[PDB]
RNA sequence: CCCGGGUAGUCCUGGCUGUAAAGGAUGCGGGCUAGGUGUCGGGCGAGCUUCGAGCUCGCCCGGUGCCGUAGGGAAGCCGUUAA
RNA sequence: GAGUGGUGGCCACUAUUAUUGGGCCUAAAGCGGCCGUAGCCGGGCCCGUAAGUCCCUGGCGAAAUCCCACGGCUCAACCGUGGG
């Protein structure tokens, strides 16, 4: 594996792409944004 | 292929200058090289320099003095507005007064405590410490 | 590297730096213009010239001479030729990969199933495929003309 | 947005027990005879931020920068905590 | 040092057997090298340095 | 007042507190003192005698 | 300070040296702890650091880092051992670090604690921070950095008055060098303690190897050894 | 001119290098045979021979240490001892001679003659460990790494050993004065060398 | 599993399928950072020779192996064919 | 300490989302291999331009909220006059 892409100055687009496409991979994050807890609660986010 | 010059001659000075070599030659030469040279030779960092034509770009000879901890560029040139070297300072250098950054200005290259002291910014080029 | 293969080879040319021609050399630059219009009526290619003409007649090459005409530029081959009308339509490099291009598609018409060949005609067709972007951009080509196999 | 929420005056421990640091507030405690934690604490984060705006004016330049660091001396020295010679130091 | 590159051929004043022209011609051809004036071979190419057939005279720089 | 802390002959760094460097007379005058780091000595860098010029391992 | 003074002389009558440096400081030749570095001798006698800095002695100037109890597995069940580090310094210049093994926890202890005297260091000290320019010896002279194991510490200068921003090990290392004030970056495996402990000494090391000039002894206010007021 | 006349130093095969070479020893490499055998100059043992005499005879006598583990060797360096009052250690070297106070023959010397660098290998590491001179004498083959004191010779034949060690001696004894003239030292070569 | 038999298949011609521990478990281009020692292709120099497109030694470029210094690494190890 | 505990949420811890600043031989991870379109990254010198970039100066980005000094409620929390 070579230096870590893209570095370009103008390459702005791409890196912002990549950061987003790879945040799916986290569990926390893609369970709060696709409510999942919230769609299969019983107490339906309650605390009590 | 080769995409940059100026980050070659950085990383081959910082490369040599770790197992005591006390000369070395920057292969594709210009004078963006040679305007960092000057000011690396005002702050003395390195001895005397000088340039070789041969029938292509020319070299440089450059003579070491082991007084430099680590050198090298910097990759995009991020601009900097004229009251905003301390961030960049923390960034690159160990101490606050430690060693020089090196900026393209419009009025030629300089360190920062220059650019400083007259009050512009410009382009990031390289760090020297 | 090479473009396609990877390898690292890097035998070539080391041409010493000089500025003027040497002093054994006696031939004026009337002299050379006369040999390399000769030559290229013989039917030579611009780089067979040059090197008849450092193997034979001991001179280094043209491009120690500055251009009579415009004093900005030197003096090469392609240059010389143009002085006269004697340049090629179609630039060299182009014309030899469509000419060896051309041979190898007769051969896999009675071999359809050298498959190993066929790579070799794939790679000659990318770099003439290039060769046409870049002469396209720069003007010497026509901005219609296409490399089509079968013309 | 939100609107504006009133704030406390003052900053807790980052650990509650801390062998070292409970017997040096015990023994400040006992001394000066205050009557809870919080009381110490609300002076521990005074001087904090007398620490920090001066760290911040050290490395500042300008015409603002000055006049604020005057008003900090001199706030300083009206309250007795420095000499009528002291410098930002 | 070496930092200049300098070539390993020369140019080499030759006189011819038969004719007994004088000519220049390179070590390291590329094709057949052959007289001027009469038309008889001076230097047969090879892989690397070429055999030379004529009387050698000089050396040029 | 302080104290001087030596420096290599070859390459004028100077000498950390634990490093294998060495110090000795100069062979060939005896009037000078080399100093070698342990960098220079085992890379076999040459030195030079200040006074007499003399050079090397 | 008045006790040690006569500690060491109580010492020094009664040693009998085995070599070259002990010698020379039984001699009275070396005066100084400063003169045994940077020379490349060998120190292997602990009665040296005894005579020349008898304050590492004090219980004060001691820190027992960590105690681990080891097992090597044999046919008749399974055999104990200790470990011990252990460290020492003068709270001014001089620091040491050192492991111990034995069968009972004092025997370790007395050997960890006899083994840190020889590997005795000196540093250097002074203030590098962009908010305190004060030129006073309370924490490093500039950035430097050190790795063992898996562990790699970065430490910061940082302004007078704010305390050892690190973990425990490195609080008690510190402290014992005679530093005040620093921050610090990790990364890597700072529950592994003997390779947490050696970064840090080895960070502490390297302020050695950076290059510097006279301006810049007099703007940072550098102290090599003794702070010598 | 010479310490001895070059006949002798060829007779006795002081020039006779072998057939592998390194980068830091070519100052020393005169030219090479059309066998693949490397040769030495003579007149670099010469000099080098010379300040070394000189730089020996400033130490005091007996805090010199010469060690030789080739079977060729062991023979010079105990007549050297016996000459010039150093200590000689010849054969196998016990490790931790140099590094263990508890081992009965501790010896920290100020200065240490290596007879051959590869096979001295356990003499040379405990040197580096104390930090002291290295006089060595080197071979084609051989590394420069630690050395401070280079003397080019060859250091496998019987009599180049002998006489390189003869010759040291009698300059150590000329340097310090206990003999007036170089000539006055009589006593033979053949005194140092190993026999049959 | 071992022994005696045995269909598809393995082979050729024209098509489809697109999969392997398809592993150097190591994506590709460029600059730089000690040495030592084998072997394959080309070139240069010197010495032999039964005159061979032959043999031995040395140097430059490009492939292909091993041991190893600085450095790297959790370690095994990698180390100008870099990890 | 007039408070002190339990449950659920967000930030920190976390360099477990990494521009600053992570990894991919053996631990998760280099497409079975290659050719090439957009995109990103691109060798040396001379002349021009002034789009990016840097400096100076006009017109704007409400009030409240944030930081500092001084003044009014016993001090403060709060509120006023000024500077940011
Ligand atoms: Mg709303
Ligand atoms: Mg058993
Ligand atoms: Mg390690
Ligand atoms: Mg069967
Ligand atoms: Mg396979
Ligand atoms: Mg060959
Ligand atoms: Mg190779
Ligand atoms: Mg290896
Ligand atoms: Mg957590
Ligand atoms: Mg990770
Ligand atoms: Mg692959
Ligand atoms: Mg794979
Ligand atoms: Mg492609
Ligand atoms: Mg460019
Ligand atoms: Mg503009
Ligand atoms: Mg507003
Ligand atoms: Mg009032
Ligand atoms: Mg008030
Ligand atoms: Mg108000
Ligand atoms: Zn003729
Ligand atoms: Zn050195
Ligand atoms: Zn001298
Ligand atoms: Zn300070």
């Amino acid at each position: 594996p070579g230096k870590k892409a893209p570095n370009g100055e103008f390459a702005g687009r791409k890196l912002k792409l990549k950061r987003k496409k790879f945040r799916w991979s986290d569990i926390r994050y893609k369970r709060r944004v696709l409510r999942l807890k919230e769609k299969s609660d019983p107490l339906e986010g309650a605390p009590q | 292929t080769l995409l940059d010059p100026l980050a070659n001659a950085l990383s081959h000075i910082t490369n040599s200058e770790r197992v005591g070599k006390r000369e070395v030659y920057i292969k594709p030469a210009s004078k963006l090289i040679g305007e960092v040279l000057r000011v690396m030779q005002k702050y003395g960092y390195i001895g005397e320099f000088e340039f070789i034509d041969d029938g292509r770009a020319g070299v440089y000879r450059v003579q070491l003095l082991g007084k430099i901890n680590k050198a090298g560029a910097i990759k995009p040139r991020f601009p900097v507005k004229a009251r905003d070297y301390e961030r960049w300072e923390k960034r690159f250098l160990p101490a606050f007064e430690f060693g020089i950054l090196i900026v393209s200005t419009s009025q030629g290259v300089m360190s920062h405590k220059e650019a400083r002291e007259k009050g512009i910014g410009g382009r990031l080029i390289a760090y020297v410490y | 590297a090479r473009m396609h293969a990877r390898k690292r080879g890097k035998s070539g040319s080391k041409r010493p730096p000089r500025t003027a021609p040497p002093i054994w050399l006696e031939y004026t630059v009337e002299d050379i213009e006369n040999l390399v219009v000769k030559l290229r009526k013989e039917g030579y290619s611009t780089a067979m010239i040059g090197t008849i003409l450092r193997d034979q007649y001991g001179i280094p090459t043209v491009k120690l001479f500055r251009d009579p005409d415009n004093p900005n530029r030197k003096l090469t081959i392609t240059r010389i030729l143009e002085k006269h009308g004697l340049a090629p339509e179609i630039p060299e490099d182009l014309m030899f990969l469509i000419k060896r291009a051309v041979n190898l598609r007769k051969h896999l018409e009675q071999h359809p199933k050298d498959l190993h060949s066929m790579r070799g005609l794939q790679l000659i067709e990318s770099k003439i495929r290039r060769l046409v972007k870049y002469y396209k951009r720069k003007g010497k080509l026509p901005k219609d003309w296409r490399y089509d196999p079968e013309q | 947005g939100d609107p504006k929420r009133q704030r406390k005056k003052y900053e807790t421990p980052p650990h509650p027990w801390i062998k070292e640091r409970l017997d040096r507030e015990r023994v400040l405690m006992d001394k000066y005879e205050l009557k809870n934690k919080k009381e110490l604490w609300k002076h521990e984060t005074q001087l904090k931020n007398f620490r920090r705006r001066a760290r911040r004016l050290l490395a500042a330049r300008g015409k603002q920068a000055e006049i604020e660091r005057e008003q900090l001396l001199a706030r300083l020295k009206r309250l007795g905590l420095l000499p009528e010679d002291a410098v930002l130091d | 040092r070496n930092v200049i590159p300098m070539p390993r051929s020369r140019f080499l004043r030759v006189k011819c057997i038969d004719c007994g022209n004088e000519q220049i011609v390179f070590s390291h051809p590329a094709t057949r090298v052959r007289c001027n004036v009469c038309g008889a071979t001076l230097v047969e190419p090879t892989g690397g340095k070429g055999i030379i057939r004529a009387k050698i005279l000089e050396v040029l720089e | 007042l302080k104290f001087e802390i030596p420096v290599c002959t070859s390459c004028g760094r100077e000498i950390t507190p634990r490093e294998h460097a060495t110090h000795f007379v100069c062979p060939n005058c005896g009037e000078a003192i080399i100093w070698r780091c342990e960098t220079c000595r085992l890379l076999a860098k040459p030195y030079k005698c200040p006074k007499c010029g003399w050079e090397g391992p | 300070s008045q006790e040690w003074k006569e500690y060491a002389k109580r010492v020094l009558d009664e040693w009998q040296p085995k070599t070259k440096l002990g010698m020379l400081v039984k001699e009275g030749q070396i005066t100084d702890i400063h003169e045994i570095f940077r020379k490349g001798y060998q120190i292997k006698e602990p009665e040296i650091i005894d005579v020349l800095l008898p304050e590492v002695n004090a219980r004060e100037n001691q820190e027992i880092l960590d105690i681990a109890l080891t097992v090597r597995m044999t046919d008749s069940g399974r055999r104990v051992r200790f470990r011990v580090l252990a460290a020492v310094g003068n709270r001014d210049g001089y620091v040491g670090l050192g492991i111990g093994h034995g069968r009972e926890v004092g025997i370790a202890i007395r050997k960890a604690i006899n083994y840190a005297k020889l590997n005795i260091i000196e540093i250097k000290r002074g203030c590098g921070s962009w908010e305190c320019r004060c030129r006073r010896p309370h924490s490093v002279p500039f950035t430097v950095e050190g790795k063992e194991g898996s562990v790699r510490v970065k430490l910061i200068p940082g302004p007078r008055g704010l305390g050892l921003v690190i973990g425990d090990v490195g609080k008690k290392i510190l402290r014992l060098a005679g530093i005040q004030d620093v921050w610090s970056q990790t990364l890597g495996e700072t529950r592994t303690t003997v390779n947490f402990a050696k970064a840090v000494f080895n960070a502490l090391y390297n302020t050695n190897k950076v290059v510097v000039t006279p301006e810049m002894i007099e703007r940072y206010g550098i102290v090599v050894g003794r702070a010598m007021p | 001119e010479y310490l001895v006349p070059l006949d002798q130093y060829l007779a006795a095969g002081v020039h006779i290098g072998t057939q592998q070479k390194t980068k830091d020893m070519k100052k020393f490499i005169y030219r090479v045979r059309q066998d693949g055998l490397y040769v030495l100059d003579v007149r670099k043992t010469d000099e080098r021979l010379k300040v070394a005499g000189k730089f020996l005879a400033r130490f005091d006598p007996q805090s010199i240490l010469a060690v030789s583990v080739r079977l060729y060797g062991q023979k010079p360096v105990k007549k050297f001892g016996e000459v010039t009052g150093a200590r000689a250690i010849p054969g196998r070297f016990l490790p931790g001679t140099m590094t263990n106070p508890a081992v009965k023959n501790f010896f920290e010397p100020d200065v240490i003659i290596i007879t051959d660098p590869r096979a001295d290998h356990q003499a040379m590491k405990e040197a580096i460990e104390i930090g002291i001179p290295i006089v060595a004498l080197v071979d084609t083959e051989n590394l420069l790494s630690y050395v401070d004191l280079a003397i080019p010779t060859n250091n496998k034949g019987r009599k180049a050993l002998a006489l390189i060690y003869w010759i040291l001696a009698r300059e150590i004894l000329y340097n310090r004065g206990e003999i007036s003239s170089r000539e006055e030292f009589k006593i033979p070569v053949e005194e140092f060398e190993m026999k049959i």
